[PDB]
């Protein structure tokens, strides 16, 4: 069961850090 | 020979809509534009009957410029004259001269620049704006900054709203006064200054009107415009043009403040049981119970005046008044300028608008002077404005935009040495 | 173009908000079912600001409820007005924290603030350039203190050059509705003072003094209040919505009354409010709007000015008025009381007209003063909580949820430190 | 012109065809009794790609029920659109499979293929120019899945130029109804990958889900969620059917979103779907319909794509709506969420306009995406497969049928070698 | 003299559908038209609309060609499995049309290049008219995908497939994006919401005002084989920004002051240009101006006169003289349920320049980066193509581009 919260845990990491980098992403191209 | 108009701000395009009202009323044009020559200066012809302004209504609010998409004159303007952003400066200068006016103003400039190409012979620009606020201020200060690097020569009339002593709505308008007029300084080649409180005196003495709201504040601006245009506009007996007031009234290229009045203002009933001549609305244009600014030029001294006159006016008589005011001791000119006064008549008289309080009057006067009781509204500016400053209050709105404390002790000190140069052109 | 995202938290949210609801639907006339149905081009043009257009007239509240019990989301849906909220903006936990500001900050906003915030975002993506957010919470309970302000604290690290409304009820000795008053008002205050670009400050106590002398109601109950409350939201914001000759933003607003960051909590006013028996016999003139505006016992605070100083004051007319008028008035009553005014800063008092006035009414006016004076309360809330929190009173159900000692220590010496620095200032 | 025959296999596919053709028929207003009954002209023009005119304006669809257990068919001649069928085409053994993929494959399936196929061919001749064939059926189950696989073998090798639409449903262990799930699904798949031209990949779970989340029913029967898989079906061939301003046949689909041929697993969402309370709180715009289409909790599909990239997308609209909005949403969503999509591909979004709504509604919308998410699933089937396989559970019931040791190692080398194939498009 | 239109695709033939529209509601000036066109597609939805829709009795019946399946944006397969059955049919009967002819000045075909029948029976067509005739001239008005707005995904590898046929068969190429003009919409005739009805209602506006020298008669007439000296400067340069003045709402055109000097700028400017390209970063090779209406020669004369002193803009240091003027008397007409206002003078004006190379090199990396992984590859080989063609045609846009890049210098 502990091993489930840490993938449940990480994905939900991951995921928040992809939506970050989109917004990086965007406002570079906005900017050029 | 054209002229053309902008207005910045909620002040500026409301006088506009009260402007527009007289010229159309005045030249026999219905509201949706056409005719049931001397309307060039103003009015372009599309060549199909409709007759189109030359002016740009351009502000960051949006709530007051559609009103004026749908009021009687929807059909007057052309659409892309009216410019309206979409979020307001809110009474803060660095905001309308950073944040948001980086925005709206090439929009602005890249319109104005199409106006002047359709002109031929033009004359100049004439502004208005209210300094009190931030789109009027802010954005304001910087149109006229683009607009000296572009075509420096041609004249910018700047009928401007200066913030009245006692007077106010805003709180954080001393800095934004002080700072537009940095600029304000070194770009409007001839700037008139138009208070609020003397405007409200004048309606409540001379109209005998005891609840004014903006509406007669702005007709009566209008007419004074009108007043001063007829010379453009029509033909008279002895006419100046716009760059006539660039020279004659302005002794040094940092002294152009000018005091406003016109004569004379009377109700519906007074006109019929009193009597207008040429010499009595000469005096009444130089008591200070009928000025636009509140100063005393009884306090200050006299460079040069210049006078309008409209309607059935001989020139034989308007040279004898103004020489038993010269007789007169109670005004002063200043001992350099021997000769002080820029005298002018025209052929049509005033028109009035429906629905106005301004009655139909035989024959009118617009006296526009310089002086150096000026001087003194400038210091009463710099007293209050000094006094918050120190302690740092509102401050910390301006530097959060982007600005820093550098540009308000070099604004600060720059109308500090205005105020020497003042006291010294009149000793 | 200028937008107001509404957001309701709690059970004084949710009765504040209902009542809102239905005076301005009722200002732009559109009826119980949500289908426009008034006469004036007017009331049409300004209708983007608080509603979205679904279908055939049905014009849908731009507002988010956010509660813990479903007693009060039932209770919404049940009244008139009732069935114009979207259901989907119903967003609501189930379990109940209950006056118990650590539940609500740590416990249960952590499970339930994700879904609100996303409620929010859809909300304020939806339309296209945003104001500003407007909370209506309490300090005193628990799903609408440590809830409302874990939201307003996320919501301004989302959107940071925006502005924020929050009118926020506070608790006062007189109206004791729970025991643990001021360890939720003394920690709810810190995050507020950090946090919300301004506060309007009621309370409960200036509400029932009102309903008694000015109102005399018989049987004031909460609907009286909440129309009371409503009154003074819908005033603040009539100039976005309807034009007048001389407009006043939320953001012009802001900037106008707040001198220093930290100095953003205001006492608010309502008028015309007159009784029936007496509403006959009045005139609607500038100097009567006036003088009962800017009388002490028609705050909806218990802070008395006079017992401080006003830094700067702002009044919001509504109707057709002489613009002459409403600025002799405020010289009037600057020049005579010049003492009860700060002296660094002359023209302390900020004024505007709209020109559409609230049904019923022919002239209106909305009070907003920033005085000095609301030190009081913070004093009055902040001994109560010394007097627990010297002895360890009530401590367990905050310590055993995540919070420590020094939470209670460092909110004491920031709101401390604030009504110090009021001093200063005063 | 183009023509559809469709195939239906099984009791899945049996029930989902009934209410097919159920929302077909009332598509082109033909009555239960089979003659013509609509109003529009349009709706005349193409029914042949559906139907055939058979005497006295009688139109019966093009339609093969197949199956080995009487169950299924009486409940379908029972019930209204279940006497236009032709009762030559109720292709129908006798002995039953039972959740055996053996015995639907090589034992049971050798006796049946034949009379399909017969009826298959004299009703694909019927018509001019076909266009594809369109097969509705089960992964988890043994006539559905074996015998439909097999059929789908057959007739590639015959017709290997036309289209093949397949509609499958797979197993997860969420939703487990068989025991032996894995033994059959991972043999489907392993026959799919080299004979159908794409698969658009449906799971009970999502299914299940969306009922209770978006559609918020209370008890969704079998007939909802086939209702559901029906009204997909329905909006990827109304090309064909309806003019529109942009046309986008099934040919035209299958070139736009797969860039490799093994790589033609889809997942499928349909929009707008709203609860009955809330369907009158809403707009019909295209942002509302997009909203809806990317949202990764819409998909069919029991695999989260945003676990994954997209490697393209499709998006089939149908109403009086702007091209253009339609291109500034498909780009919008290209550019803010572009960690999400494939690099080395711009333009992973092909876009379509009928002009012709479904009954009832206004406009619609159609998703299909090929994401690299489609692997889990794959992985969290192997996983379950190597579980029994390891250690020979159930593995007599096939082995005594046919299949040796090696057919299982097959599928596992196949369904391996495909996972890693999206692993490395990643 | 008479002048026949060809249409290709779903996008060719609603653009006829619109310009034919026009054709009728503007009309011996007619005998140039009056139809001499052939609608021809491989999906029969939108050819059967025409035969059912108000101009049922206009068309005759056979001229509406119709296949039995579509190519489905695929160049190979409708370029060489499904061309190969139908474009014998359709220029079996152009022939006889243009036997029906005695003075023919040329064709002029409609082919959007993203899709496969716009583009692959597109240059299939061509080639058997270039060969069959040779000498007369097919003005080729064809629709470029845009770079940002896009609603396919295989139509890079279609653009440049098409394009190696489209250098050397056709004599006069106009682009014409979809951006640019949802941009000329959406800015001039500020419609927030536009369709497909409303861009090609504009796009006959264009073709309309090049072929009224034909028609009617003007001051300063102007053929066809006209454009074929004044523009193209060499035998391979031959692509052709748009635009056209004024595009301008009911309202707004009242309010105006409409002349010849004010629209000679606004169709050099780049916020009216029909191809999304900025001809800032190029220099004009030449320039051509069809006035309609009422047009004295002085103002045209005065107008092309600013532009030259302009510094805004370049013009190669080639042409003194870079500029072919022509005017004609009839005014333009509306149709109603339109847009544009009723204007008593416009100017459509077509030029040559370096600002092209851009798009060309623009559309170079979409292409290259889906070929280098192979992508959607497959498809297209199994039709019929191998690699062969693809690097070839690569390579084919990479010579332009130094070809231009040359001539500019
Ligand atoms: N004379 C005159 N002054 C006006 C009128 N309306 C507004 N004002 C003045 O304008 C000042 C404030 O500026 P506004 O024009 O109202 O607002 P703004 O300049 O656009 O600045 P923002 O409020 O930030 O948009 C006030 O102090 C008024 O004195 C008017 O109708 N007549
Ligand atoms: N201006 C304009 N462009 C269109 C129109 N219809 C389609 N297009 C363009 O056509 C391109 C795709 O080709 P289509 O014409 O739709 O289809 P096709 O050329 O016949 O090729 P197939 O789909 O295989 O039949 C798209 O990129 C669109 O931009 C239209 O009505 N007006
Ligand atoms: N004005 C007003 N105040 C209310 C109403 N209902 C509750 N309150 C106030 O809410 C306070 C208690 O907060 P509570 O409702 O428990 O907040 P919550 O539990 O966080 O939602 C009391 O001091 C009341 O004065 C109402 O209808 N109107
Ligand atoms: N959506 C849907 N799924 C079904 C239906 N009937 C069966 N299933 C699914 O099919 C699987 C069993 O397939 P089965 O009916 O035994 O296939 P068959 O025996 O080969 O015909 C189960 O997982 C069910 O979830 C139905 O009517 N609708
Ligand atoms: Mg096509």
């Amino acid at each position: 069961e502990a091993q489930q919260n840490d993938i449940k845990a990480l994905r939900r990491e991951l995921e928040l850090k992809k939506a970050k980098l989109n917004e990086l992403h965007e406002d570079v191209r906005r900017k050029e | 020979r054209e002229v053309i108009s902008i207005h910045i701000g909620q002040a500026g395009i409301q006088v506009g809509n009260a402007c527009w009202e007289l010229y159309c009323l005045e030249h026999g044009i219905q509201p949706d534009g056409q005719m049931p020559d001397a309307f060039n200066t103003f009015f372009s012809e599309t060549g199909a009957g409709k007759h189109v302004p030359r002016c740009i209504f351009l502000d960051l609010e949006p709530t007051v410029v559609d009103e004026v998409r749908t009021g009687t004159y929807r059909q007057l303007f052309h659409p892309e004259q009216l410019i309206s952003g979409k979020e307001d400066a809110a009474n803060n200068f660095a905001r309308g001269h950073y944040t948001i006016g980086k925005e709206i103003v090439d929009l602005a400039l890249d319109r104005i620049r199409k106006l002047a190409d359709n002109c031929t012979g033009l004359q100049g620009f004439l502004v208005f704006n209210a300094v009190g606020g931030g789109t009027g201020s802010g954005l304001g200060s910087l149109l006229l900054e683009r607009l000296s690097v572009d075509y420096g020569k041609k004249s910018k009339l700047g009928f401007t709203v200066y913030p009245s002593p006692q007077v106010s709505t805003a709180v954080v308008e001393p800095y934004n006064s002080v700072l537009s007029t940095h600029s304000l300084l070194e770009h409007t080649d001839v700037a008139v200054m138009l208070d609020n409180e003397a405007i409200y005196d004048i309606c409540r003495r001379s109209l005998d009107i005891e609840r004014p709201t903006y509406t007669n504040l702005n007709r009566l601006i209008a007419q004074v415009i009108s007043s001063l245009t007829a010379s453009l506009r029509f033909d008279g007996a002895l006419n100046v043009d716009i760059t006539e007031f660039q020279t004659n009234l302005v002794p040094y290229p940092r002294i152009h403040f000018m005091l406003s009045s016109y004569a004379p203002i009377i109700s519906a009933e007074k006109a019929y049981h009193e009597q207008l001549s040429v010499a009595e609305i000469t005096n009444a244009a130089f008591e200070p119970a009928s000025m636009m600014v509140k100063c005393d030029p009884r306090h200050g001294k006299y460079m040069a005046c210049c006078l309008m006159y409209r309607g059935d006016v001989v020139p034989k008589d308007v040279n004898a008044s103004v020489a038993t005011i010269k007789t007169k001791r109670t005004i002063q000119f200043v001992d350099w300028c021997p000769t002080g006064f820029k005298c002018g008549i025209n052929y049509q008289p005033p028109t009035v608008v429906p629905g106005g309080d301004l009655a139909k009057v035989q024959r009118a006067v617009c006296m526009i002077s310089n002086s150096t009781a000026i001087g003194e509204i400038f210091s009463r500016l710099d007293h209050k404005f000094d006094l918050m400053y120190a302690k740092r209050a509102f401050v910390h709105w301006y530097v959060g935009e982007g600005m820093e404390e550098g540009e308000f002790s070099e604004a600060r000190e720059d109308l500090a040495a205005l105020e020497k140069d003042f006291e010294e052109v009149g000793a | 173009m200028r937008e107001i995202v509404h957001i309701q938290g709690g059970q004084c949210g949710n009765q504040i908000g209902a009542k809102f609801w239905e005076v301005v639907s009722d200002e732009h006339g559109i009826d119980p079912t949500g289908t426009y149905h008034g006469d004036s081009d007017l009331q049409l043009e300004r209708i983007n600001v608080y509603f979205n257009e679904a279908t055939g007239g049905r014009y849908v509240p731009r507002a988010i409820l956010m509660d813990l019990e479903p007693g009060t989301m039932d209770s919404v849906r049940s009244g008139p007005y009732g069935q114009i909220f979207r259901p989907d903006n119903f967003v609501f936990g189930q379990t109940g924290a209950g006056n118990n500001w650590a539940k609500g900050h740590y416990t249960e906003g952590a499970e339930l603030i994700d879904s609100v915030l996303d409620v929010v975002r859809k909300e304020a993506e939806s339309c296209d350039c945003l104001q500003g957010f407007q909370v209506c919470h309490s300090l005193g309970g628990g799903t609408g203190s440590g809830m409302g302000t874990l939201l307003i604290s996320k919501i301004r690290e989302e959107y940071p050059d925006r502005m924020m409304l929050t009118f926020s009820v506070v608790p006062s000795p007189k109206v004791s509705d729970t025991v643990v008053e001021p360890y939720n008002a003394t920690l709810s205050v810190h995050q507020l003072v950090e946090n919300a670009d301004e506060c309007m400050v009621l309370d409960n106590e200036a509400l029932y003094d009102i309903c008694f002398r000015t109102l005399k109601l018989t049987t004031p109950t909460f609907g009286d209040l909440n129309h009371l409350i409503s009154a003074v939201m819908s005033g603040i914001t009539c100039c976005l919505r309807f034009p007048g000759q001389l407009n006043a933003d939320l953001r012009k607003l802001a900037v106008n009354l707040i001198p220093f960051p930290r100095l953003h909590f205001f006492m608010v006013g309502f008028t015309p409010l007159t009784s029936r028996g007496s509403q006959q016999y009045r005139a609607l003139t500038v100097p009567e709007l006036t003088q009962q505006m800017w009388d002490a016992k028609n705050m909806m605070c218990a802070a008395d000015p006079r017992h401080g100083r006003y830094l700067t004051a702002s009044a919001l007319f509504r109707g057709r008025m002489s613009t002459k008028e409403v600025d002799e008035q405020m010289l009037n009553v600057q020049n005579k009381n010049s003492s009860y005014f700060v002296e660094w800063i002359p023209n302390n008092v900020k004024s505007s007209v709209c020109d559409i006035p609230p049904k019923g009414l022919k002239m209106s006016a909305t009070f907003i003063g920033n005085s000095t004076a609301i030190q009081e309360m913070f004093k009055r809330v902040s001994e109560q909580f010394t007097a627990m929190f010297r002895r360890k009173a009530f401590l367990h159900w905050y310590t055993g949820e995540g919070m420590d000692e020094m939470e209670f220590t460092e909110a004491e010496s920031n709101m401390n430190d604030l009504v110090s620095e009021y001093q200063q200032y005063q």
